[PDB]
């Protein structure tokens, strides 16, 4: 603000306290696995190569 | 007045393949990848005298 003249109407206030709210925006993406993949992943076989 | 005299267990006859006479007719092979196999083939090439 600027110091004004003799009696011109000017602002009194300092440090206005406006508040901002957050805007949400979730993001989503799926990934997939098949039954055979899980069978050969965890239930490992002590069999051959 | 009820009494329970005893608990008895049946002794089964454990039988194994390689101990039997029928095993003589069989050449015994253990091969884990059999689940993959579709059709095992043998092919002979003979020449008649």
């Amino acid at each position: 603000r600027v110091a004004s003249g003799a009696g011109l109407p000017t602002s009194r206030q300092t440090t206005i306290m406006v508040t901002k709210y957050s805007e949400k925006s979730p993001i989503t993406i799926p990934f997939e696995l098949s039954a055979a993949c899980l069978t050969y992943l965890r239930e490992t076989f002590e069999g051959t190569i | 007045f009820e009494a329970i005299f005893g608990t008895f267990c049946n002794r089964l006859e454990w039988v194994y393949f390689l101990t039997s006479g029928l095993a003589a007719a069989a050449h015994a092979i253990k091969f884990h990848d059999l689940n993959k196999l579709t059709t095992g083939k043998m092919l002979f090439h003979v020449q008649v005298p």
